[PDB]
């Protein structure tokens, strides 16, 4: 019985497998985020850990999706045996920008471990980002932002996961990070520009302009 | 109210997270939000309300 990444979603569909039976994406969509809106408010009335990394990230995915996916903290590179008996996997995914010629292509298979190892090395190196100057701080969290972004750990939920790991990790260092004035298309130009053309400033711009001490 | 402005924060970072992903939340899971960051119930009844919500 060989792991495919076809197992991730209903046969003859194109949405993901899910606890609450929903095949139709509207409704889909509106109890995942509703799940999620519950997890975030537990999230933030949780004591910060003392140390971030990738098993921290993974809890947070786990939190935000226990409740839609049987895969929730579990990443896409490692074969998930689903309850229905099929094992899911998914060592190559793409995404495609409707603005942009080619697609962003993530990490591919066991190089999902080597992104989340990359994000520990920084943070032990670096102490959480913690008694850093600013621009220190600042340049750190864009290049932990623009490496989870390659590294697309997980089958569905990164952006998420990604953002309230970097609100939790800002708030230990002392500072409030706002995305509440960061629209979709300012992220999405933010993270192409760091993926497709190696260029870290916009983020680094974006992440100076919502990082209040 | 520093708890008050802690569960506002907490409900606009939600709200937040959503819509940077062009998603609008439903107008039940925006109410109970509300109730919350208001001070209208406990953490654990919020959590009822979200678990009996009816989508």
């Amino acid at each position: 019985n060989l792991p495919l990444p076809i197992y991730y979603t209903y046969p003859n569909s194109l949405t993901l497998k899910n606890k609450y039976g929903i095949i139709d994406h509207k409704e889909f969509t509106d109890k995942c985020a509703h799940d999620s809106a519950k997890a975030t408010i537990n999230l933030h009335q949780e004591a910060l850990p003392k140390e971030f990394n990738s098993s921290y990230l993974k809890y947070l995915h786990k939190c935000l999706f226990e409740n839609t996916f049987e895969w929730a903290g579990c990443t896409r590179d490692i074969p998930f045996p689903f309850k229905d008996g099929t094992v899911a996997v998914m060592p190559e995914m793409m995404r495609s920008n409707w603005k942009t010629d080619q697609p962003i292509i993530f990490a591919i298979g066991n190089k999902v471990q080597d992104g989340l190892k990359n994000i520990d090395r920084i943070l032990v190196e670096k102490n959480n980002l913690q008694n850093l100057p600013r621009q220190e701080f600042i340049h750190h969290l864009a290049e932990i932002f623009a490496s989870l972004n390659y590294t697309h750990p997980f089958r569905e939920g990164n952006g998420r996961t990604q953002r309230i790991f970097c609100e939790k990790l800002a708030q230990a260092a002392n500072y409030n990070l706002d995305f509440s004035i960061v629209t979709k298309e300012r992220m999405s130009e933010v993270s192409i520009a760091a993926a497709q053309d190696g260029n870290l400033e916009p983020m680094k711009k974006l992440f100076d302009d919502i990082s209040h001490h | 109210s520093e708890e008050l402005q802690k569960r506002r924060e907490a409900v606009d970072a939600a709200i937040s997270t959503h819509a940077i992903e062009g998603i609008t939340l439903h107008s039940k899971t925006l109410e109970i939000l509300e109730g919350y960051a208001k001070g209208e119930y406990s953490l654990e009844e919020f959590n009822t309300l979200m678990d009996n919500a009816t989508l």
